[PDB]
């Protein structure tokens, strides 16, 4: 088996590690299946790409029968199989079996804490955000190892990319000195960012 | 895919050895290819193979040593002309060829005991 690891927004190529001369393709059956779900097939030299792939996949025939996924989605992660069957004498026989695993990275970039001045006396408002990551993020504000209370927070997922965007608002008093940390936890991973205030 | 076959089978005075190979069809079969492998010294060797359309009598070739019959997720393999010298472990492999997805199954191999008459 071979392991490929690309980042959620890259292109990924999964090689069948084998090829078939054009003269042979016609009497060949090639199945690219993930788990036991069909990615696409070529039979009688005719194509068939499944819905979930119908548009972001290129079957690079001449290059080791490999597939090229252009819009990596977190779901694309998994174990792919390339089966090649060639009809011989009495019937189709397996000519090649290939297995590849795809790892999609989708870490959240360092969050950005920006502040704005509101009409309130010395009450300041800082917004923390970060997006384009997976899985689902969980924000939290910390001053001194103390889990604060934010005004508003929202987490959303792009219905097409599967990626998440998080953002949150928190207010504090500009009088005292403050040292805030916006900690985001997604899966067994975490990434934050600290904002500092002084006099 | 899981494939089950008898652990041991002894041949006959002649040279005929039989056994049932049963596979776990996870779906609409249609095209299944059955292969009998002989393992020895950890070196595999095709003994015979055949593809049958789920719904037809498994039929091997003439070039072939084996012979068999199918009944649902079951196959009736019968090897022949075995000399006590080819006694050993006979793995039975099963493939779900069409329609895809492709599934592969390897049994543990039945141990065949054959003895060359006096
Ligand atoms: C005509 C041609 O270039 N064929 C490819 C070769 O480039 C590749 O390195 C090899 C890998 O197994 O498979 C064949
Ligand atoms: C099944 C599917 O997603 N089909 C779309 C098609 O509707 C769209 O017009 C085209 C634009 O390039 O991309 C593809
Ligand atoms: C605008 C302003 O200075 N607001 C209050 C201040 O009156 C108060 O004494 C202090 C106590 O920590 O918190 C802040
Ligand atoms: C301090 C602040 O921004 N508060 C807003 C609130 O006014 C608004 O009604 C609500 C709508 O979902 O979102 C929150
Ligand atoms: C509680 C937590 O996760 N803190 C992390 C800290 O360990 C890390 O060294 C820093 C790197 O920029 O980001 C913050
Ligand atoms: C489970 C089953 O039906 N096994 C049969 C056995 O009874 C029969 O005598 C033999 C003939 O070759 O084929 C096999
Ligand atoms: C389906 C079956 O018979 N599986 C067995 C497995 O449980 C056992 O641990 C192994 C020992 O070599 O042989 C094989």
């Amino acid at each position: 088996v071979i392991h490929v690891t690309k980042e959620v927004k890259e292109v990924a190529t999964l090689s069948c590690g084998h090829n078939v001369s054009v003269e042979e393709l016609a009497q060949t059956r090639i199945y690219w299946q993930k788990e036991k779900k069909m990615v696409l097939t070529m039979m009688s030299g005719d194509m068939n790409i499944w819905p979930e792939y119908k548009n972001r996949t290129i079957f690079d025939i001449t290059n080791n029968l490999s597939i090229v996924i252009l819009a990596l989605r977190p779901s694309d992660e998994g174990t792919y199989e390339c089966v090649v069957l060639k009809y011989e004498k009495d019937a189709f026989k397996r000519e090649h079996l290939a297995e590849v695993t795809l790892s999609v990275k989708a870490d959240f970039p360092t969050p950005s804490i920006s502040d704005f001045e509101i009409p309130t006396s010395n009450i300041r408002r800082i917004i923390c955000s970060t997006s384009g990551g997976f899985p689902e993020p969980h924000l939290s504000w910390l001053e001194n190892g103390e889990e604060l209370n934010a005004i508003n927070t929202t987490v959303s997922q792009d219905p097409e990319t599967e990626l998440y965007a998080v953002s949150s608002k928190l207010d504090f008093n500009m009088t005292t000195n403050h040292s805030f940390m916006c900690l985001i936890k997604y899966g067994h991973l975490r990434v934050n960012q600290t904002f500092n205030w002084n006099t | 895919m899981h494939v089950a076959q008898p652990a041991v089978v002894l041949a006959s005075s002649r040279g005929i050895a039989s056994f049932v190979c049963e596979y776990a069809s996870p779906g609409k079969a249609t095209e299944v290819r059955v292969t009998v492998l002989r393992q020895a010294d950890s070196q595999v060797t095709e003994v015979c193979a055949a593809t049958y359309m789920m719904g037809n009598e498994l039929t091997f070739l003439d070039d072939s040593i084996c012979t068999g019959t199918s009944s649902g997720n079951q196959v009736n393999l019968t090897i022949q002309g075995l000399r006590a010298m080819d006694t050993g472990l006979y793995i039975c492999k099963v493939e779900l060829m069409y329609p895809p997805p492709y599934y592969l199954g390897i049994g543990n191999g039945a141990q065949i005991y054959v003895i060359d008459p006096e």
